[PDB]
């Protein structure tokens, strides 16, 4: 025969399943005191103008 | 005399001017198999006996 070589091999599939019901626990938000600074200021010699 | 171009003389742009072949290929992600061997696997059925 005559193809790309692909290794057939036979996982778990018991570990694969705890692992996709694990994933249910993730949380895709956090919860904080304050938000993060968005704006900051650079000063120059005068003392009129930033 | 052979009425045959066994060798010319050809200007850069005439290099590429001899393709006029259809070639046909088949995918790598197929797979091609020889199966004449597999045309004499078999086996007898033996009679019933004492």
């Amino acid at each position: 025969t005559a193809t790309r070589e692909v290794d057939f091999t036979v996982p778990d599939v018991q570990k694969i399943l705890d692992d996709i019901k694990a994933l249910a626990a993730e949380q895709v938000y956090k919860i904080v005191k304050v938000p993060s600074i968005s704006f900051r200021h650079i000063v120059m010699q005068s003392r009129d103008r930033v | 005399f052979i009425n045959k171009r066994i060798v010319e003389r050809v200007r850069v742009g005439q290099i590429l001017a001899v393709l006029n072949r259809r070639f046909v290929a088949y995918k790598g992600k197929m797979r091609i198999m020889d199966i004449t061997q597999s045309l004499k696997m078999g086996t007898k059925l033996a009679a019933p006996t004492v």
